[PDB]
């Protein structure tokens, strides 16, 4: 679970 | 960027009004709200000029450290014109009575309510709120130099906001001190809140929401 | 009453430095913990005396005086430590003969983390070139910011007013005065973080039975 | 107890 990194790197 | 146009960038970064569309019920409503707000908090952060120019490590560290403080600052601003009430959301308005119904929540309600009342007494303005909410993220305890510049810029913007009120130079200084002192009261309520939530998580009595779970495990 | 008179009152009210000897043998868990808690217990006595000399403090409700000191004592201890350590980069000046590096941190599980925070925040104060009279106002602000309620507000505004006056005597521009005041106060949340981590550390060491019976320290710790 | 003593009777 890496949703913070996912959301920081995509829009 | 002028301070005015930095402040307008924060105005443009403001997340949308989040609704929950929804004892155990109160607590499920709070964890569900926090999980949705955390999605919007990440989009907010990325719209702060310079934030995405920081190292990913730094971006991650700042949100991990500050997320509960940023949620509580937003709650205090939404509650400011509603004495005795915590406007978690339009469909999640709670008073200390509703708080009594879960052990440890009374304390946290009666702390958020107190700090909100301080902001109410200072007559906190929207543009002041925008600046302090960003300062909470950026001040949370190549990239390091970019972070100092970014924090300096938002601090410069808050000074400009206070200058625009037209009060005396002396009163500008006193108001700036008064606002920034309330920050350690937000960070205190944040600490009590993070303790209570970790405890609820360790007992598995609150539903394990993926983004909220990941942000809580950081601590 | 005047900002200058309030600063002169704090200056005179500064505690004397508490003397603690470095252990004879190289530091153990037990000897470091005995050294740090003996110091805190002795400094806590002097802190209570210092608080009573802040103009207006003893006019607060006894229950407010107690709550302010129970809430802020570790932050007040740490601000003193950082000030004593500001003229000595790399080092934490706990007392004249108790000079600790990241090295001596090793002797106690988790203490190195606390020393790092203290060293880093101390560096921020050093980069800002914190001045003696600024330190005095900030240390009183840490206590007071931690009918009695109206008096406390008034006493906190008087100290704030003194810090504003001290920065003005530097003669920098009105905008730069604001920025310096912001930069100092934003360091308060970092002192307070170091305080929360240090308090949690100390409570855990009390649970391990490594802490001695120092009645005042124990009392202040159980207030949390 | 000791805090109250130091505040009031010292
Ligand atoms: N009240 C409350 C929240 C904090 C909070 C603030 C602002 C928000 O928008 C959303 C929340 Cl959940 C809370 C949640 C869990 C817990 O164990 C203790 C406190
Ligand atoms: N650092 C440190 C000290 C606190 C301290 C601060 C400032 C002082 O002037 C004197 C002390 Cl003892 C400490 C003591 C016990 C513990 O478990 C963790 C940390």
């Amino acid at each position: 679970s890496h949703k913070l990194v996912q959301l920081l790197t995509t829009t | 960027l002028s301070p005015e146009q930095l402040v307008l960038t924060l105005l443009e970064a403001e997340p949308p009004h989040v609704l929950i569309s929804r004892e155990a019920s109160m607590m499920m409503s709070l964890t569900k709200l926090a999980d949705k707000e955390l999605v919007h908090m990440i989009s907010w952060a990325k719209k702060i000029p310079g934030f995405v120019e920081l190292s990913l490590f730094d971006q991650v560290r700042l949100l991990e450290s500050s997320w509960m403080e940023v949620l509580m600052m937003g709650l205090m601003w939404r509650s400011i014109d509603h004495p005795g009430k915590l406007i978690f959301a339009p469909d999640l308005v709670l008073d200390r009575d509703e708080g009594k119904s879960v052990e440890g929540i009374l304390e946290i309600f009666d702390m958020l309510l107190a700090t909100t009342s301080r902001f109410r007494e200072l007559k906190l303005q929207h543009k002041e709120y925008l600046c302090v909410k960003a300062m909470i993220l950026l001040n949370s305890s190549d990239s390091s130099r970019k972070l100092a510049h970014l924090l300096n810029a938002v601090t410069d913007a808050l000074v400009w906001v206070i200058a625009k009120s037209g009060i005396s130079s002396q009163q500008q200084s006193m108001r700036l001190a008064n606002l920034l002192m309330l920050l350690s009261h937000v960070r205190h309520a944040s600490n009590k809140g993070m303790e209570h939530l970790l405890n609820m998580k360790s007992k598995n009595v609150v539903p394990v929401y993926d983004l909220l779970l990941e942000m809580l495990n950081a601590h």
